[PDB]
RNA sequence: GGUUCGUUCCAUGGAAUUAACGUAAACCCUUGCUUUAUUUGUAAAUAUUAUAAAGCAGUUCACCUUUAUAUAGGAAAUGAU
């Protein structure tokens, strides 16, 4: 009955050999040569870019259209020429698209807006969720239900809000408001895949939502706000722009941080929040009068 | 013996529900749909979760 | 003491817009331990202790949301892979996270009473057949079998039934070592016949338990459920109806 | 102050997040008025479709289309629909 | 013709004309959206142009 | 497009998210077991027919097979029960 009993003393064994091995692994790697390791699959969402360059457009794939013949005609302004049987988009033109598209995730971030990073593909999860951390927005790697913004007081009727303020803190005293209130809607939708979910953008339109879109050579541009052409099949180059303009939100939520410590707010209060005060004393109104 | 139960809304019990809508529907210039929904806007349901 | 000047709605959670914003931010926090603790060595599949993990419905009713059967597949999967990890090494956070997965349920437990057998060697068995409830009190002995009083020959007048009445016995080649004194009540004669064979098998079985498997395959130990329907207005009979007339 | 007891109002007080009592300074007016029907395996269902303008007077107007069985609930849903559609139409001189 | 109308590229230049006045004339008109001033200065680029 | 006794369940759709009735569930009788009760019912009795209150139980487990790996199905006197 050993040769059943000789598999415990070496799961007591794993503890040991793992401290061992791991220690073991400091010292002896390293000691041949120093390798230059310059690209890791994993390094868009440990430590993204700030900006992107030409080579990193190209490195990511970002150049690769469609097949020739899978083209929108409309979209050839951004399509340098044809090889390999496909459409090549201008890296010059992506990396101008792509840096005026950090400029409004910053904008808009720094103003205190509601951004929502969409990226709805089976290997698009991290990749979304980790530009959301950094910009502290909200994420969506699934099927986009359709009235999400539309119909938002049905569909997103029960899920919870907060009421905060300058230095992003919760403000006791909204507890009644925070029931009345509508659900809320996007500021800035930054979707990774305007091909794929039309619902999404459709709805931005009609709610006057400013989108930002991978424009691949058999999108339509007249989807979005501000267009990115580029080659959104392929899961490095949206790593990569997801990435920079995850950045663009960190350094936009940096300084309205860094603002308000000053005592200087870089927005007013909403509409909607904004006549709940007036009402507010307007009861009040009476306990002074009564 | 008597064990009268006062109640404190009339939509706690069908027979007086029933009763109090007959007599608004017995004029002849009673708006039958308008008077249904005053009552249903009476209703107060608690919130629940449909899941 | 009033509100604050400046103010501004918020989402609490980031997945605000998701289909299930509480099931999903469960599941990002797997992920976010599935990154870090990737690099502790894992037990292989048989050595792990089994676990009774939550099922789909028990999730989607303490979270309140519509979870999708295919995305719970592969959240569970993570659950079972940080739960090969070694138990040692295994963080303290895993383990907590890992038990608000366990399915706490405990099925009722309802054990039949097994029937005894007398100081004088005499167990009790009882069967039902249809109308029926046959008492047989089985002991050692050379073979006679007595129904109310009499004997099988003198009950039953068909040898049909009287082979159905001892069938156990006759199965398992133990007619000439076992008396039966049987007492039925209600029934016909074949239905009375049939009780007395689920009665002695329960009997029988109290002094060679050993024997089930044997009834088992003789049909002596399955209790008919068949039961005269009753008759429905309209009907002639339970299912007879009166002629239907067209015109 | 007892004006909106019907609850009406409320879902469109959310979103176009004004008072009540402003809702009913608007200028509103049913325009159309149709009669349409249905064959369905249970027979015709005539329905009421109804198309409501809702203006402020001084450069905003939205227009709102509905339909039920009922030619009550048509107007009522077509005029808070009606409400919440008003967009800023440009005019000269406001004339 | 099947297809929709996308006014995405006129999102700040109707949602500015929006805000500009109240619903309730006599008023002042309320706070505009948080993005409204974000992309003041950004204007979309020219597309659908051969 | 599959699956299910079933608009049942899963997946999916460039539009869906939900409510009520029917359906379903549950209920009555019946089947096995457990506990309580022993007269006007039961030969005796250490309690086993009957009587009737409550509770549990199934397609549950095992085996075989299994699509897109998401939902599962088959086998029917010689696995358990
Ligand atoms: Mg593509
Ligand atoms: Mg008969
Ligand atoms: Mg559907
Ligand atoms: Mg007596
Ligand atoms: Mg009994």
């Amino acid at each position: 009955d050993e040769e059943a009993l000789k598999l415990k003393q070496q799961i007591e064994a794993i503890p040991g050999n793992f401290k061992l091995f791991k220690q073991t692994k400091a010292q002896t790697q390293k000691l041949g040569a120093g390798v230059e390791v310059r690209y890791i699959p994993e390094q868009y969402l440990r430590n993204p870019p700030s900006d992107a360059s030409l080579e990193d457009l190209m490195a990511a794939q970002a150049h690769m259209g469609h097949n020739t013949s899978l083209w929108n005609p409309a979209n050839a302004r951004y399509i340098y020429g044809v090889r390999q049987g496909i459409h090549i988009i201008s890296l010059e033109t992506t990396a101008t698209h792509l840096r005026r598209a950090a400029r409004v995730v910053e904008e808009v971030a720094y103003r205190g807006g509601l951004i929502l990073f969409v990226g709805t593909r089976p290997g698009q999860r991290p990749i979304v969720v980790r530009a959301a951390e950094l910009a502290k927005a909200c994420h969506l790697f699934t099927k986009w239900r359709p009235g999400t913004i539309t119909n938002r007081e049905q569909l997103l009727g029960g899920v919870p809000l907060t009421v905060v303020d300058e230095l992003d803190r919760p403000l006791s005293g909204f507890e009644d408001h925070l029931h009345d209130r509508r659900p809320l809607a996007p500021d800035l939708v930054v979707c990774l895949n305007p091909k794929e979910n039309m619902t999404l953008l459709y709805e931005c339109s009609l709610a006057k939502i400013p989108t930002i879109g991978i424009i691949d050579t058999n999108t339509n541009p007249s989807w979005v706000t501000y267009q990115i052409p580029a080659n959104d099949d392929s899961l490095r180059a949206t790593a990569l722009i997801s990435g920079v303009l995850g950045r663009a939100g960190e350094r936009g939520q940096k300084r309205r941080l860094e603002a308000a410590q000053r005592g200087v707010v870089t927005w007013k209060t909403p509409a909607d929040v904004q006549g709940y005060f007036e009402l507010a004393s307007a009861r009040a109104a009476d306990a002074r009068r009564r | 013996e008597f064990n009268i139960v006062n109640m404190r809304s009339f939509l706690l019990n069908s027979d007086i529900l029933t009763k109090i809508l007959a007599l608004k529907l017995k004029n002849r210039n009673a708006r039958v749909i308008k008077i249904m929904d005053v009552i249903l806007n009476k209703a107060n349901l608690p919130k629940i979760n449909r899941v | 003491f009033k509100l604050h000047p400046y103010a501004r709605a918020v989402p609490v959670s980031p997945s605000y817009f998701t289909r299930t914003p509480r099931f999903y931010d469960n599941y990002l926090s797997l992920e976010k331990l599935m990154e870090e603790y990737e690099d502790l060595p894992v037990i292989p599949a048989t050595a792990v202790e089994r676990v009774a993990w939550k099922t789909l419905e028990d999730i989607r009713k303490e979270l309140g949301e519509q979870v999708k059967a295919s995305e719970f597949a592969r959240c569970l999967a993570l659950v079972k892979r940080l739960n090969s990890i070694h138990p040692d090494l295994k963080p303290q956070e895993i383990k907590d996270v890992l038990d608000s997965f366990r399915r706490n349920v405990q099925p009722f437990t309802n054990v039949a009473k097994p029937i005894p057998i007398d100081q004088f060697g005499r167990a009790c068995g009882v069967g039902k057949r249809k109308a029926s409830s046959a008492r047989a009190f089985v002991v050692e002995g050379t073979g006679e079998v007595l129904v109310n009083g009499k004997t099988l020959a003198e009950y039953f007048g068909r040898v049909h039934d009287r082979e159905s009445a001892v069938w156990a016995l006759r199965a398992t080649n133990r007619i000439d070592k076992y008396n039966v004194w049987v007492k039925v009540e209600g029934g016909g004669t074949t239905g009375q016949a049939e009780a007395i064979t689920l009665a002695i098998a329960k009997a029988l079985l109290a002094h060679e338990p050993a024997l089930k498997p044997a009834l088992r395959r003789a049909g002596c130990v399955t209790r008919d459920p068949r039961k005269v329907e009753r008759k429905k207005h309209g009907h002639v009979k339970a299912r007879k109806m009166p002629t239907w007339v067209k015109r | 102050d007892g004006l909106d007891d019907k609850g009406q109002y409320q879902e469109l007080k959310k979103r176009t997040g004004m008072s009540v009592r402003q809702i009913l300074q608007l200028k509103t007016k049913k325009l159309v008025h149709r009669r349409v029907v249905n064959q369905t395996r249970l027979g015709k269902i005539a329905s009421d479709s109804v198309m409501v303008i809702a203006g402020n007077g001084d450069g905003w107007l939205g227009l709102g289309m509905a339909k039920s069985v009922e030619a009550s609930i048509a107007v009522e849903k077509a005029t808070l629909l009606a409400i919440q559609n008003m967009q800023p139409i440009p005019r000269y001189e406001n004339r | 013709g099947k297809g929709r109308i996308f006014q995405a590229a006129k999102v700040y230049q109707r949602a500015s004309e929006a805000a500009a006045t109240n619903i309730v004339s006599g008023l002042p008109p309320r706070n505009p959206p948080l993005w409204l001033k974000a992309i003041e200065s950004i204007p979309p680029a020219e597309i659908n142009t051969r």
